[PDB]
């Protein structure tokens, strides 16, 4: 089969990382212990792509927790589903990075990072084919953001050919209060561009407005930005997950979603939004996942273009109906979509709901919008870095400033690259 | 005496070997374990359909076909289904990673794996037959197997069969069904590299499918498995010249010497007719005449094009069922004279036709009606560029800014094929304008 | 007439040989110069992941150079 290894790192990562479990796990009709309850054959048909088989019947998910705080460690194993991670692959450390970005990338971090590539070599080499790796990572923190991104570089070094997959977490001030984010930041993107072949971009920004300003919510949790994290995460790897003909794995993907190697980093969508305790027509969905609202990053997706787009619906509705509002979408928008880029929204439909949702639809977009997340992360960064403040605590460890300089301005670069594919035109 | 060698290659390429073996067993009252009652010579025979199916001592027909794809999912399914007795597993040949709709790791980085198990399989059943005759290669110009590796295929047969002739079916990507965006460089790669190593090739355009589907068969939203049963019709049609004999039976090779008038205008439009679901065709005999005229209707192509704009080359029918030469000479004579159809003015406007006795047959569970009598027609028509034309388009949007491009370079490829490919097409899209133009 | 006859049958034979003998050659060409592309690339990719090695040392090291 085509098995994918996931990471996760971090408070965040390992937070995000367990929802995701809980959730497919449910889907794929599994309990704690790891034991199928399921009453369809398509929960089994791709359960390899996530999980290994043990003795007993009983099936492990193919992950490994990693981060510098050994504390997350004991609150992943208190969770539900806590008991199903095969116990050699939690690697923790002793510190924690205290959300230091050269402390998780270059010295602590490092001393780590061996222990967890033999969890990584132990996984990969029982593979029969192995796709690749998901990353659930946070890009302000220190270990999730440093070490993540030194994980990744010490991966494809070993698996140059595998494809790499990131769920990134991108950091706002409405809702951290840590003045040096933007460095953290600013220095993992700089390493996703050249490492990563697809990372989804989750904004806390955009989560946070949609808990506020959308679901009401008073005084929103980090229980609840993961409830919609957990949904998105759901949606975007279905295609992955059940039996079915279009983005069927991450190879093809990436080469759908993803024509020019920088431009890899997705605004995913869902609808319907919804918080935990208490039906939209094909119309509905289809209106609202192109709807500025329903973004998990803060991007106003008719301020640019859709280079690609994959939607992906979940539930027993019409085939015929989800074609004609799907045309009907592009027609009505067809000025957000590059037209150098023919047939470039892909359209899934998968029988099997989600929880709890009779029907709904994921959303996947590589626009050019994006660039507003980067260019608001840049302001940040800029803010700072002028009058070079906190430095201290990165040149300590040894960075250079030039290395602040050089992943500022690979990051304008990459505005400035989405901003030349959003101008141009087919003649 | 002349065995044929099938090979399909690639999830399409495979889907669609699955509904003709099927569709054939049905045709030769052959049992999916390759027991056939009415064949009296066991073990071996000169008969017609033995150009199709081998048999052993045991008294099993088998196919005279190996199955080819990069990943195993879609050929498990032939392993363990209704038909998995049919094919010794020799013929049935996978690898474990795809080719990611890339061409390129079609044709180099994972093809180049599995390209001489393939040829070493397709040389145990060439090693079985007295008079080979050549093969049909069945296969998506969209996916990445369908392409790359299908070419790389045709490079290497030429070479080690250089006289054997190769056809080809070959499945045109339509947006209602496709699954990759860059399906037109495949598309455009694969044409440019099979070009010189064809002799006939048998375009189905997807969407015109879709269409029949949709429209004459009341289907809302059509599934591959209704595309490939209609499509399983159309290649019946053809190789049912093969497959049978009779006494006015006109076999595929002179078809072929009518159809290809220059070795790379060797694109035959196919027209099906009647495609008829069974509520309509209670109480219902269509005539030859009428079945004769719906070939004319560019609803019943399987490509989307317009010969009304065009001039045609050639133009064969193919009838099948209770049909009779006073009736055929009748139907056409009215078409002559009733003056439709253009030709190039260096092309004698004849019609070559054939007839077999044998009656189409329908898959149990299909939407077809069977019927007493159909007609499958094969022109040659200038008309058939403009597919080329959609596609070389899409091509073209793409690969001004190099979109998708880093893939295949990743993989290998210098964009130097890419610019030589699509001045292949330029030319062949010349080509079909040059032969339209009257004589001087 | 019957010197020609000869030729013609040689002819098809020729042109026939021939046609396999450049296929062979464009296939291997195509294959080779595929293979280098193909390292090369790869090659490039490990050394810019190399260069991240000892520019991680490097970091490391002036780090212990500060007293
Ligand atoms: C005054 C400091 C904070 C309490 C608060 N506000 C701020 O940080 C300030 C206030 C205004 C100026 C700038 N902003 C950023 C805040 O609401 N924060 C940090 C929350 C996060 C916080 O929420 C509160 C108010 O209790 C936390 N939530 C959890 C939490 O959800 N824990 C769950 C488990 C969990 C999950 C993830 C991480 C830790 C623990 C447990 C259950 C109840 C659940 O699922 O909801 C832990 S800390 C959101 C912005 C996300
Ligand atoms: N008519 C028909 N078309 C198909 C079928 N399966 C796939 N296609 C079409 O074929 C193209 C996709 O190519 P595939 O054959 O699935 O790809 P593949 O040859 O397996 O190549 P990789 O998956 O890239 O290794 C698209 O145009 C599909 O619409 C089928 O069963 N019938
Ligand atoms: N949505 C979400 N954001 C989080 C969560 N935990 C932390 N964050 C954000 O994560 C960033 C800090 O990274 P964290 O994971 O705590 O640092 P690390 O443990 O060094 O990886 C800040 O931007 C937080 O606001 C979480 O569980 N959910
Ligand atoms: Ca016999
Ligand atoms: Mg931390
Ligand atoms: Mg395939």
């Amino acid at each position: 089969m085509r098995e994918i290894v996931h990471i996760q790192a971090g408070q965040c990562g390992n937070q995000i990382g367990a929802k995701f479990w809980e959730v497919i796990s449910d889907e794929h009709g599994i309990d704690p212990t790891g034991s199928y309850h399921g009453d369809s054959d398509l929960q089994l048909e791709r359960i390899n792509v996530y999980y290994n088989e043990a003795a007993g019947n009983k099936y492990v998910p193919r992950a490994i927790l990693v981060d510098l705080e050994p504390g997350t460690m004991d609150s992943v194993r208190s969770g539900p589903f806590g008991q199903i991670f095969r116990p050699d692959n939690f690697v923790f450390g002793q510190s924690g990075a205290g959300n230091n970005w050269a402390k998780g990338h270059y010295t602590e971090g490092a001393e780590l990072v061996d222990s967890v590539l033999d969890v990584v070599r132990k996984e990969s080499e029982s593979c029969d084919c192995l796709q690749g790796f998901q990353l659930t990572h946070s890009l302000g923190g220190g270990t999730g953001s440093g070490m993540g991104t030194l994980l990744i570089s010490k991966i494809r070094e070993e698996y140059p050919d595998r494809i790499m997959n990131t769920f990134s977490v991108v950091p706002s001030p409405k809702v951290s209060d840590t003045v040096v984010e933007p460095y953290n930041a600013t220095l993992s993107v700089h390493q996703l561009v050249e490492n990563t072949d697809e990372t989804y971009c989750i904004d806390n920004e955009a989560l946070y407005d949609i808990c506020f300003r959308t679901l009401k919510l008073t005084t929103p949790t980090y229980g609840d930005l993961n409830h919609l994290v957990s949904a998105t995460m759901s949606g975007v790897t279905t295609c992955l997950r059940f039996p079915g003909q279009l983005n069927a794995d991450l190879r093809k993907l990436a080469v759908n979603m993803v024509p020019f190697p920088r431009l890899h980093f997705f605004m995913p969508g869902f609808a319907p939004l919804t918080s935990r305790g208490s039906a939209l027509t094909v119309p509905e969905l289809t209106q609202q996942m192109f709807d500025a609202k329903n973004m998990m990053a803060a991007c106003d997706p008719r301020h640019g273009r859709y280079l690609t787009v994959a939607a992906v619906f979940r539930g027993r509705m019409s085939m015929k109906e989800v074609d004609e509002q799907m045309l009907n979408v592009q027609n009505k928008n067809s000025s957000y979509f590059v037209e150098w880029i023919p047939n470039n929204v892909k359209t899934a439909v998968c029988d099997i709901p989600p929880r709890g949702l009779k029907m709904s639809a994921t959303f996947i977009g590589n626009s050019t919008a994006i660039q507003e997340l980067f260019k608001r992360i840049s302001e940040q960064f800029t803010a700072m870095f002028r009058r070079k403040a906190f430095l201290h605590w990165y040149t300590g460890e040894g960075m250079d400033e030039m290395e602040f300089t050089e992943a500022e301005s690979n990051m304008n670069d990459l505005v400035s690259e989405y901003q030349q594919y959003q101008d141009a035109t087919a003649d | 005496m002349r065995e044929c060698i099938s090979i399909h290659v690639g999830q399409a390429g495979v889907q669609i070997g699955n509904a003709c073996w099927e569709l054939y067993c049905l045709e030769h009252g052959i049992q999916p374990d390759g027991q056939m009652p009415s064949d009296k010579t066991i073990g071996g025979g000169d008969d017609s359909f033995n150009t199709f199916f081998s048999e052993t001592g045991a008294g099993k027909h088998v196919p005279r076909a190996v199955f080819v794809d990069l990943e195993p999912t879609v050929i498990d399914e032939v392993r363990t289904g209704t038909y998995r007795q049919l094919f010794h597993p020799e013929q049935l040949i996978t690898g474990k990673e795809d080719a990611a709709n890339n061409y390129a790791r079609g044709h180099y980085t994972i093809g180049k794996e599995i390209i001489d198990l393939v040829l070493d399989r397709i040389r145990k059943l060439a090693d079985q037959c007295t008079g080979l005759q050549g093969f049909l290669v069945f296969h998506s110009f969209g996916g990445g197997t369908g392409s790359g590796f299908t070419s790389l295929l045709m490079e290497r047969l030429s070479v080690d069969y250089g006289k054997k002739s190769k056809l080809e079916f070959s499945i045109y990507p339509a947006p209602q069904v496709s699954t990759a965006v860059v399906e037109p460089y495949n598309s455009i790669l694969t044409t440019h590299t099979t070009l010189e190593h064809s002799d006939c090739a048998f375009m189905v355009d997807n969407e015109a499918i879709y269409d029949i589907c949709r429209r004459n068969l009341d289907i809302e939203r059509p599934t591959y498995t209704n595309l490939n049963r209609l499509i399983s019709q159309i290649v019946s049609s053809i190789t049912a010249s093969l497959r049978f004999d009779g006494a006015l039976n006109v076999d595929l090779t002179e078809f072929q010497t009518n159809l290809v008038p220059y070795p790379r205008i060797h694109f035959p439009l196919a027209t099906y007719a009647p495609v008829i679901s069974a509520e309509k065709a209670y109480h219902e005999q269509l005539s030859v005449a009428e079945i004769t005229n719906a070939c004319f209707e560019p609803a019943n192509q399987m490509v989307k094009c317009d010969p009304r704009h065009g001039k045609y080359m050639a133009c064969c029918l193919l009838y099948r069922g209770d049909v009779v030469p006073k009736d055929v000479n009748a139907a056409i004579a009215t078409i002559k004279t009733k003056r439709s159809i253009q030709f190039v003015d260096w092309c004698p406007t004849g019609f070559k036709v054939g007839i077999n006795y044998q009656p189409p047959t329908v898959v149990p569970g299909g939407d077809l009606a069977k019927v007493q009598r159909a007609v499958c027609m094969l022109s040659n028509t200038t008309a058939i560029a403009e597919a080329w034309a959609r596609l070389d388009h899409k091509f073209d949007l793409m690969y001004a800014k190099r979109a998708f491009v880093h893939w295949y370079v990743g993989e290998g490829m210098e964009e130097g094929e890419f610019s030589e490919a699509r001045e292949d097409m330029a030319a062949l899209e010349k080509d079909y304008e040059e032969v339209g133009v009257d004589s001087v | 007439k019957r010197e020609h006859e000869r030729e013609v049958i040689q002819k098809a034979i020729e042109e026939n040989n021939n046609f396999i003998k450049m296929a062979k050659e464009k296939l291997a060409q195509k294959m080779e110069s595929n293979k280098e592309n193909r390292e090369a690339h790869l090659a490039a990719m490990l050394e810019r992941l190399q260069e991240k090695d000892k520019h991680a040392e490097e970091v490391r090291k002036n780090k212990e150079l500060k007293e």
